[PDB]
């Protein structure tokens, strides 16, 4: 699904939830994006992305 | 006065228990009154009954005893009045909470 | 007071108002809520059939010593007529293909028709399995023959049986018919013997009448169609002569049976049914035995008499429906229920239409209306569906399977014969809801209690049904920890789906406690069958914690061993090597109480001693003196390393010291003559 | 039907919910006096073990976890909370409390173990609640707001084997277990809820059939049984049993069982799935059966 970025989609979303027109639901997400973030923070990718790291693993 | 901030259902079973019948009938339409805000803060009610608020509540176990434990002794025109001014009372309520559904419905609608 | 009950709810000031959603005491404040339990029990919180009861539904008030019989035996007998399969992860039973099962049946049921109270229901089963013996069973007239029975003589015998059984169903209603008619009105005795073949006592009771023309005239009627088609014409004319009303309707009724006629159409515009006022039986044996020849089948007599019943554009309805035996009698005229469009019969009934209709509906044949006065008595439901299975029927639905065989697994948990209940899930062919089903039913019923009766089950279970044991275990494990039991939940987690589970609960609530009391031997009988290489590297965490506690306990047995026979250095070589490998893993326990440190530290003291014990039997004296090999003389320079990684308390590292620095001044005083 | 027992559980006050553990050998009753009552029931016996108040409002329902978990109970109020309880070393403590509720919480019902150690749970505002054991002690919270419009009044969980949703899988892995769950509401709706692939929960079908308030819904256990079968009922006194018959088409057929002379409060499936109780208005329960002609038979009138 991603082709132009590592992580396009979470990174699409934290870009559109730096806006301040972000009326959408604030699923809990990483809000860093080194590769240890989920782990470091606990948190999910979106899950677009979170497929792409398991066909890719 | 500091009980009815905790529990007035509890003290209307302990009233019930000790046969304090006219002490129950006050408390009924203090607590009534409380609900209909004459004062709900004093029965530790944080809203009185309004359809922008939490949904309320009444012991209605502990009032039917009540108007039972007043009717046993039917041949006592005072323990007739005291059901009726338990009777009365909770019709000024139950059209209110009637009326109170109705707004609140159409505020679930719309 | 005294405390009042509720307020009865016709006097309730919330009488109507659950609709006022702003008042939660009148939304729900006269609101309740019941929850189930196994074996059929419920838990009631209203009016039955402040308080709550425990009630069970249950068939009948109990005489366990003869209810049972009436599970067991029918269940012990189709435990004889499946096959058991081990091919998948739950065993699956299969019916055997044949007939058999239906000679178990028929004779058990004749032993068991006698004394026992049941005798209604034992009774009726008794009609539909000698029904079965009668229709696809066996024999006492072609096992005479020395050579295979061609199709028709089979057919034929099929028929005189059946033609026996449509007498001995009828029998008792004639008798007291007769006993009441006799004396008021011969006619109806006369006829009431007639619809069950009693021809002999109804020829003798013409004589006895003073009708011996009746007698003259049935006597001759086993066998001659002349005397049929005589009286097919002898009623042709009186009714065109109009001579028929001056005849008797209850005559006319007997001359329209023997001309072969089921109704007859009077000259006043009146009819005679001949079937009228009868039982779905007699209505049948008439059928069987004047409506039709010597020859035909059982099939034909049948349809005759389906014939006779339905719905036709051309013909009015003059045979009965006339139900189970425990409707008939009733006088119930049935005035057609204007939503059941499906009118009850005997399961007897629905055998003869499978018999003679391969494709007749099987849900009215296994349906238990159809067999009792009862609608949660599957008992013979399901032993017919497992008939019908091995005779190759297969046109039932997977629902109204599910339906029967969860009806008589349930029926089997309330009486308390799960195990059976088991046996009944385990023909269930799909092997995701039958594992599931089985496991489900073994985690509610296995007893902590080893008792003679669980032994019996678990035995019965593992020895004729083929269940994996390890489900057993998983359910005792699942118990354990309900009833807190942490040796019973470690031993029957160690029986079951293991190995993790069971080393995990060991770490935290049995090895300190175990080193604590110095019960050595015990924690080993857990951590040595853990041990193994197939067990072991499947066990997350096992060297810093199992192996540790395991290793030190065969390091003190290993010292127990050299403390009692010659050993050689080969073994303290070993010895010293593994207490060298146990200081430092000592050092790596997972410790989560005060216990743990107390066994960790007393572990970590006991192995700083016996170092010293390993290391003065690597040192003995020079053979000039016949002393005991001292503790004391142990080298500080292999005691201090290997001391430094003990995990011990400031008091034990104290005095450890006070033995270091004393082995440390000979070290010196030696170095110094 | 036949009494075992007549349980005095010393609630002075009406009583909302009565049920059994997994095994039948405990009584929860839970009531208008601010209390859950715990009891022994073996062998026909009472004892009580605890009187667990901590709840401030009246209690709606009580819910044993599976044993599998140990000795847990959870309870919902008037006043909000969610009280999760836990037996250990035989002692009962609170092992949780939610309040993220906006009205009375009117329901509360485990998951299969299957599932893992779930909780779910109704509301008056009109959301529900589902509550995760991630371990050692901590829970995850997610809320479905506005599940139902007008109010939440019942959650019912699907039994962790769909019919015929193995068929695909060859020897060797493990089930996908597709988490669902019922709930009813003053919508007129039964709603069907499922977990997406991205953890989110999601409103999957509805069953629209009663004309007046639902209260109750109930998932029959998937045992013996190759259809996906539920009950509920209504404020018009109305009970519709559901079925669904192939789970690839996810379609359901309404099936009406009866219409009581009043309002019906609650539906219980047997833990054997063949028999449906049924809490009437006028006090009663009445029992009812599916025959192998598919029809529903009452076992109690």
């Amino acid at each position: 699904y991603a082709k132009s970025v590592y992580w396009e989609n979470t990174l699409h979303t934290l870009k559109q939830r730096q806006l301040t027109s972000y009326v959408g639901s604030v699923r809990p997400l990483v809000t860093e994006l080194d590769p240890d973030a989920p782990i470091r923070q606990k948190m999910p990718l979106d899950d677009l992305d979170r497929e792409d790291e398991v066909r890719l693993l | 006065n500091s009980y009815k901030k905790v529990d007035a259902a509890e003290l209307l079973r302990l009233y019930l228990n000790y046969d304090l019948l006219e002490e129950a009938v006050d408390l009924v339409s203090e607590y009534v009154d409380a609900v209909l805000g004459k004062g709900h803060q004093y029965f530790g009610i944080e809203f009185p009954l309004s359809a922008t608020a939490p949904m309320v509540w009444l012991p209605y176990s502990s009032i039917d005893q009540l108007l039972q434990a007043l009717g046993e002794n039917s041949a006592n025109s005072h323990n007739i009045a005291l059901s009726q001014k338990i009777l009365d009372k909770l019709e000024d309520y139950q059209q209110k909470v009637d009326k109170a559904t109705r707004d609140l419905l159409y505020r679930r609608t719309l | 007071r005294r405390q009042l009950g509720l307020v009865p709810r016709e006097k309730s000031v919330t009488y109507g108002k659950g609709k006022l959603l702003m008042d939660m005491a009148l939304f729900m404040g006269r609101s309740f809520r019941v929850g189930w339990g196994p074996n059929w029990t419920l838990a009631n919180s209203g009016e039955q059939l402040f308080k709550v009861h425990l009630e069970k539904l249950s068939l009948r008030q109990r005489k366990p010593d003869e209810d049972m019989k009436l599970y067991q035996t029918p269940l012990e007998l189709k435990l004889k007529h499946s096959t058991v399969h081990v091919d998948e992860l739950c065993p699956l039973i299969v019916p055997n293909l044949g007939v058999a099962v239906i000679h178990d049946y028929a004779d058990w049921v004749k032993e068991a028709s006698g004394d026992l109270p049941e005798a209604q229901i034992v009774k009726h089963w008794s009609l539909t399995w000698t029904l079965c013996e009668a229709l696809w069973g066996h024999l006492k007239e072609l096992d005479s023959q020395l050579n295979e029975p061609r199709e028709y003589i089979q057919i034929l015998e099929r028929r005189r049986a059946f033609s026996r059984w449509l007498s001995c169903t009828a029998t008792p209603q004639i008798e007291e018919e007769v006993s009441l008619t006799q004396k008021n009105s011969p006619v109806e005795a006369v006829f009431s013997y007639l619809t069950g073949k009693r021809i002999s006592e109804a020829c003798s009771l013409a004589q006895q009448s003073g009708d011996h023309r009746l007698a003259l005239l049935l006597s001759q009627f086993v066998g001659s169609q002349s005397v049929r088609e005589l009286l097919t014409m002898q009623l042709v004319d009186w009714h065109q002569l109009q001579a028929d009303s001056f005849i008797q309707d209850e005559r006319l009724r007997i001359f329209a049976l023997l001309a072969g006629k089921p109704v007859w159409q009077l000259s006043e515009k009146k009819q005679i049914n001949v079937c009228s006022q009868l039982d779905w039986k007699r209505s049948l044996a008439i059928h069987l035995w004047y409506l039709l020849p010597p020859t035909a089948s059982i099939s034909r007599a049948l349809s005759m008499y389906e014939e006779a019943f339905q719905n036709t554009s051309d013909s009015d309805r003059y045979a009965c429906s006339p139900l189970p035996s425990y409707l008939e009698g009733s006088g119930c005229v049935i005035a057609e229920e204007q939503n059941s469009q499906t009118p009850l019969r005997d399961v007897c009934f629905h055998l003869l239409k499978l018999y003679s209709d391969r494709h007749y509906d099987l849900n009215q044949l296994l349906e238990p209306r159809s067999i009792t006065a009862d609608p949660l008595d599957y008992r013979l439901s399901w032993h017919l569906w497992e008939v019908l299975r091995a005779l190759n029927y297969t046109h039932l639905s997977a629902q109204c399977e599910g339906v029967l065989q969860a009806s008589y697994a349930g029926q089997l948990e309330s009486e308390g014969l799960w195990e059976w209940a088991i046996f009944v899930l385990l023909h269930i062919d799909n092997s995701g809801i039958r594992e599931k089903a089985v496991r489900e039913l073994l985690t509610r019923h296995c007893q902590l209690l080893e008792t003679p009766e669980s032994w019996a089950k678990e035995t019965f279970l593992t020895q004729k049904l083929r269940v994996p044991a390890k489900w057993i275990h998983e359910a005792k494990a699942v118990r354990a920890h309900m009833e807190s039991d942490k040796h019973l939940e470690a031993l029957c987690l160690f029986k079951a789906e293991h190995w993790n589970r069971c080393h995990k609960l060991i770490i935290r609530h049995l090895a300190s406690d175990a080193i604590i009391n110095e019960n050595y031997d015990y924690l080993k009988g857990f951590l040595e069958d853990l041990a193994p290489p197939e067990r072991s590297s499947l066990i997350q965490d096992w060297e810093t914690s199992g192996l540790v506690y395991l290793d030190y306990i065969r390091v003190i047995e290993m010292l127990r061993h050299i403390q009692q026979v010659d050993c050689s250095g080969n073994d303290l070589e070993q010895l010293h090597i593994k207490v060298t490998s146990l200081c430092s893993r000592i050092e790596q326990i997972q410790c989560y109480s005060a216990k743990d440190r107390l066994a960790q530290s007393d572990m970590a003291k006991r192995v700083a001693n016996l170092l010293r014990v390993v290391l003065s039997l690597h040192h003995p004296p020079d053979r000039t003196s016949d002393s005991t090999p001292d503790p004391q003389r142990v080298p500080l320079r292999l005691l201090a390393p290997h001391i430094g990684r003990l995990p011990m308390p400031e008091d034990y590292a104290m005095d450890e010291l006070r033995s270091l620095t004393q082995s440390y001044l000979r070290e010196l005083a030696v170095g110094s003559l | 039907v036949s009494v075992i027992n007549t349980v005095d559980t010393s609630h002075e006050d009406m009583i909302h919910d009565a049920q059994m553990d997994y095994y039948g050998t405990r009584l929860a009753t839970c009531s208008s006096d601010r209390s859950v009552k715990i009891f022994d029931v073996r062998n026909g016996g009472q004892i009580l073990i605890a009187d667990l108040r901590g709840h401030e409002g009246p209690v709606w329902q009580v819910a044993w976890a599976h044993p599998m978990y140990g000795n847990i109970l959870a309870s919902c109020s008037y006043d909000r909370k969610v009280i999760i309880w836990r037996e250990e070393n035989g002692t009962w403590e609170k092992s949780h409390e939610h309040a993220g509720h906006d009205s009375s919480v009117n329901s509360v019902c485990w998951a299969p173990h299957d599932y893992g150690l779930i909780l779910a749970c109704g509301s008056s505002d009109g959301a529900i609640s589902l509550l995760t054991y991630t371990g050692e002690g901590q829970w995850e919270v997610k809320k479905i707001n506005n599940a139902h419009t007008i109010g939440c009044n019942a959650v019912s969980w699907a039994p962790a084997v769909v019919p015929g949703s193995l068929i695909d899988h060859p020897s060797g892995q493990k089930p996908n277990y597709i988490k669902r769950f019922a709930s009813g509401g003053c919508d007129n709706l039964i709603k069907l809820w499922k977990e997406e692939e991205d953890g989110q929960w999601k409103e999957e079908q509805k069953l629209e059939a009663h004309s007046d308030w639902v209260r109750d819904v109930a998932w029959a256990p998937s045992i013996g049984l190759p259809t996906s079968t539920i009950a509920s009922c209504s404020q018009d006194g109305r009970v519709f049993i559901w079925t669904c018959d192939d789970a690839s088409s996810n379609t359901w057929s309404p099936k009406l069982l009866h219409k009581f002379n009043d309002v019906v409060w609650h539906v219980s499936w047997s833990i054997t799935a063949n028999i449906l109780a049924v809490s009437g208005g006028d006090n009663k329960v009445t029992l009812w059966k599916e025959s192998v002609d598919g029809q529903w038979v009452c076992i109690s009138d």
